């Protein structure tokens, strides 16, 4: 009863359930009170006295029992979540009163489980919907925001993973065997085959996505830079691909599991690889002004310094190779000229 | 429409930031500007302002009137001036600036001369100042995640900064879930001082919207994957979680003129409103706002004219149309005493989770 006036739901309604909680802790203090006083008694053996008002508080706790199933009861339906609910239990899981909030409890465990039922039934038609539009890439898929498409599915699968099984731990805690329970068992049996879908889709995900590691690997190492149209407006020719690639590998280190073979050495060279490209892009931008913004008169006037960098910058896209970079040196002469 | 702002004076002008969120889903050289609408006129946008890449999230300033703060895709803030729109004024080096798309831009108040903090997801969060870009911005905080010996970088969603709160406590939501609160000090260049549910709290999805209710500053909700949860101050776990909901909830957000109602909007192209004044247990009304999903919404404060406080709520769907609700009477008006019974209900719910 100590730990009764102790608690602090404070779940949907609020006061008027905590003001019954508060009569109830009273009703077993003004008990107390009666047998508190103890008027001669002190646990005589052969005094009966005792024994009779022992049978008058035996009726008391009853009364309190009865009042205390009641107010749970409530509760329980007011949450309306299988959350809400099993957070209701833990406070008063040293508050049990034996047998009488005991029965309580049974009925309380099969409506907890056939919610958990519409959770997964839930969880199982959301992620078929879902799954259709992420295999396409359409818009408005259930990846959040923006992010790596490949990369995106395993951690949208890790998402709908950890919403189903954030209950099973709980459920486990039950006691009373609600394992033996067979409407326990079905809502298990479903729990697995929805596990069981959604790795074989992350597996195909991870799976395809091994082999375009491969490929894109590829990529690096044949794109250099490319010069495009009548003018020589150099741009930056490093696949788009890449660029997914990398964001895919450090999304998947956030989301654990296994890492990828041979993108290590990519991921290491990730950082330098941003700095090289914004060092190398503000160059390209500074040396296509210079060849496509000059005036008509201004180049035939000095024909020999835009020559002489179009001839310097030649061998620099010839150069070009991301097996290898010398940027920084490429950068200084190169800056220094343009 | 990634993100949506309301003019600080008055809700007579809203200004709406399109770029894409999707993954290498953007076509190459897309149209990449800015729209800042009228109520009076919405046939077209009354000012147009021009960026060099697509703002993912831009909001208006209350200390200097008619300045728009925004976050470009390829990681550079700038900044625009609503009178005139056009070009940018202020634009940050590029190298120097956070990798990756801008995740959350907010104007700090408490300045003499305004200042924006960018959180973003590079796993970093930058405090820049307006008057001055120079080099870069002048704090970088990484978000390490459990500290010890083991070191994850995780990129920040949301940012949450209150006048209530103040300076000294800045809200960042992190890529993972969990949220991490950072507060500045003079004699150290930032601490990261509470971690909110590190061991239970963690979300699901990751965290898009961090809000706090304007009557209580206490009371802050966060909204993650399929339901939003509110926390109290010095709690590591959420104080109420409620329900789960369809798709998943792209930004929840406080009325500001009621503490008790709180809406958020789903991806599912629902808006629904939950109000704990009268029932915990359901959602008091549930909205279609349009077939494509609503990326974001963003709710009115103070007004002008004929609109008060929290009369106007506007959303942005993924299709790209804004569109402004006016909320019932009763909604937006508070109710006797619910400042009152939302802080007794909140207080024994506090008491609750702590025993």
């Amino acid at each position: 009863f100590n730990k009764l006036e102790k608690i602090e739901l404070g779940g949907t309604k609020g006061k008027t359930l905590t003001e019954s909680i508060a009569q109830i802790f009273k009703e077993f203090e003004e008990a107390v009170q009666a047998f508190t006083s103890v008027s001669y008694d002190i646990m005589n053996i052969a005094e009966k006295k005792f024994d009779d008002d022992f049978y008058e508080f035996r009726s008391k706790i009853k009364e309190l029992e009865r009042r205390l199933a009641s107010v749970i009861t409530q509760g329980f339906d007011d949450y309306d979540t299988i959350y809400g609910r099993f957070k209701l239990l833990d406070n008063f899981e040293g508050l049990l009163t034996r047998p009488i909030i005991a029965d309580e409890l049974e009925k309380k465990h099969i409506v907890l489980l056939e919610m958990y039922k519409q959770d997964l039934k839930q969880v199982q038609s959301i992620f078929l919907e879902g799954k259709q539009f992420v295999d396409s890439m359409h818009e408005n898929a259930p990846l959040f925001l923006n992010m790596p498409p490949i990369a995106g599915a395993l951690t949208w699968c890790k998402s709908l993973r950890d919403r189903i099984q954030e209950p099973i731990e709980k459920l486990a805690q039950l006691g009373q065997g609600i394992t033996e329970r067979e409407e326990y068992k079905d809502v298990q049996k479903l729990y697995t085959s929805i596990t069981k879908s959604i790795k074989d889709y992350e597996d195909q995900k991870i799976l395809s996505w091994e082999k375009e590691v491969e490929d894109s690997s590829q990529d690096k190492l044949k794109q250099t830079l490319l010069c495009k149209d009548e003018n020589d407006l150099i741009k930056v020719n490093f696949d788009p691909s890449l660029v997914r690639l990398l964001k895919e590998v450090k999304y998947f280190l956030l989301l654990r599991l296994e890492v990828p073979t041979t993108a290590k050495d990519i991921y290491t060279k990730a950082e330098t690889y941003r700095t090289q490209i914004v060092a190398l892009d503000m160059i390209v931008d500074n040396y296509n002004h210079i060849k496509t913004c000059l005036l008509p008169v201004e180049e035939p006037l000095v024909k020999k310094k835009i020559q002489d960098m179009e001839e310097e910058v030649k061998p620099g896209i010839e150069e070009i190779r991301w097996k290898s970079t010398n940027i920084d040196q490429f950068i200084s002469k190169s800056k220094s000229i343009v | 429409v990634s993100e949506i702002s309301w003019h600080p004076e008055g809700p007579t002008k809203v200004a709406v930031s399109y770029a894409i969120m999707r993954f290498q889903q953007m076509p190459e050289k897309m149209p990449t500007q800015a729209y800042v609408w009228d109520l009076l006129n919405p046939n077209s946008p009354e000012i147009k302002l021009m960026s060099p890449s697509a703002v993912t999230n831009i909001s208006y300033n209350q200390k200097i009137p008619d300045q728009i703060g925004g976050g470009c895709y390829n990681g550079l803030l700038a900044v625009w001036d609503g009178r005139k729109g056009e070009n940018p004024i202020m634009i940050s080096p590029v190298e120097n600036s956070h990798y990756e798309p801008v995740t959350h831009f907010h104007w700090l108040m408490s300045k003499t001369g305004s200042e924006c903090v960018t959180t973003s997801t590079d796993g970093k969060v930058m405090w820049w100042d307006t008057r001055k870009f120079e080099a870069g911005p002048v704090e970088k905080l990484n978000i390490i995640e459990g500290l010890g010996e083991n070191e994850e970088i995780i990129g920040g969603t949301a940012l949450e900064y209150n006048v209530e709160a103040g300076p000294s406590k800045f809200l960042i939501g992190t890529e993972s879930g969990s949220i991490l609160t950072a507060n500045k000090k003079l004699k150290k260049p930032v601490e990261i001082t509470t971690r909110y549910g590190l061991d239970q709290g963690r979300h699901l999805g990751p965290v898009y919207s961090i809000n706090r209710s304007n009557q209580n500053p206490k009371y802050f909700l966060s909204v993650g994957d399929w339901s939003c949860k509110i926390w109290v101050e010095d709690l590591k776990t959420p104080i109420i979680r409620t329900k789960y909901h369809g798709s998943y909830l792209s930004d929840g957000c406080w009325s500001p003129t009621r503490s008790g109602a709180f809406f958020l909007v789903r991806r599912d192209g629902w808006m629904d409103v939950w109000d704990y004044y009268y029932r915990q247990n359901e959602i008091a009304f549930s909205h279609k706002v349009s077939d494509s999903p609503l990326t974001c919404i963003k709710i009115n404060q103070t007004g002008g004219a004929y609109h008060n406080s929290g009369k106007l709520c506007a959303i942005g769907d993924q299709d790209g149309t804004v569109t402004i609700l006016e909320l019932c009477d009763s909604l937006y008006t508070m109710q006797p005493k619910e400042k009152d019974i939302i802080n007794e209900m909140f207080e024994r719910e506090y008491r609750k989770e702590k025993n």
